[PDB]
């Protein structure tokens, strides 16, 4: 009883935001709560951010 | 009364990241402008991100090209890392052709000599035999911080912009033993860029910043 079918592929690009939950390998989650700006993070003796 | 600091040495390493100094500066200054530079660094500085890229058989970013070893989503990220510096034109359009067997490098692109591409080994792509062939219009502007794609013909394929030459900032405070006066620090600022920014350029650039942000009430 259909007609025909036209399926679309849509291809969608999730970068990041606060509340997508990321976690490591040893049962540590979290939500980010903020992508905070690289001059706002800690940095070493060699200047690199965190 | 206060000492007034100045550019006194621009100590090149490399070709991308540099080492100038500032003295002399008084007691407690060296940091305050050591960390007031370094923000303003990392956060605005003008840069020449790639921010459209055409290729001639590509519809969308999420196919392939005969003969490129890479998807053109790599292609992309590739660009979206190249360093390159436009003096007269906010705006240009570069072009690429590029036919045979290797690897598409930066060098491949058309001269155009009032744009200088700083490392001309940064591969693009690669092609795999000799009737594939690349030819594509890379769109580079000037801007500032980081403006990604989404915010901002069906052929056109927008890669996120990075318009920061700057890519890491260290502020060192020593003590200068000069002018016949002790505990006189000095600020030296070693400073990692893409190349395509003079680092005396930059730090002008910086204290032109916190100068005019700083005369609201003044």
């Amino acid at each position: 009883g259909v007609l025909k079918i036209v399926k679309v592929y849509l291809a969608v690009k999730r970068r990041i935001q606060p509340g997508d939950k990321m976690a490591g390998r040893h049962g540590n989650k979290g939500v980010i709560s903020k992508i905070n700006p690289i001059e706002d993070m800690p940095y070493d003796e060699n200047g690199t951010p965190v | 009364e206060f000492l007034k600091p100045r550019l006194v040495d621009i100590e090149q390493v490399s070709s991308t990241h540099a080492k100038v100094t500032l003295e002399p500066l008084e007691r407690g200054f060296g940091h305050t402008l050591g960390n007031a530079l370094r923000r303003i660094l990392l956060s605005s500085m003008p840069g020449c991100a790639v921010t459209e890229v055409e290729i001639d058989g590509v519809l969308h970013e999420y196919s392939t090209k005969e003969g490129v070893q890479e998807d053109i989503l790599e292609i992309l990220l590739n660009l979206k890392g190249l360093a390159v510096r436009v003096q007269g034109k906010d705006e240009v359009i570069l072009t690429l052709n590029k036919s045979g067997i290797g690897p598409v490098t930066a060098a491949d692109i058309t001269h155009d000599g009032d744009v200088e591409i700083v490392k001309p080994q940064h591969v693009i792509c690669h092609l795999t035999d000799e009737n594939a062939s690349i030819s594509m219009r890379i769109k580079v502007q000037r801007g500032r911080g980081y403006v990604p794609a989404s915010t901002r013909p069906i052929g056109r394929l927008l890669v996120d912009a990075c318009y920061s030459p700057v890519e890491r900032i260290a502020y060192n405070v020593e003590a200068a033993r000069v002018e016949q006066r002790t505990d006189l620090d000095k600020l030296v600022i070693e400073m990692e860029t893409n190349g395509t920014i003079d680092p005396e350029e930059a730090i002008r650039r910086a204290a032109t910043i916190l100068a005019e942000q700083l005369e609201a009430f003044v």
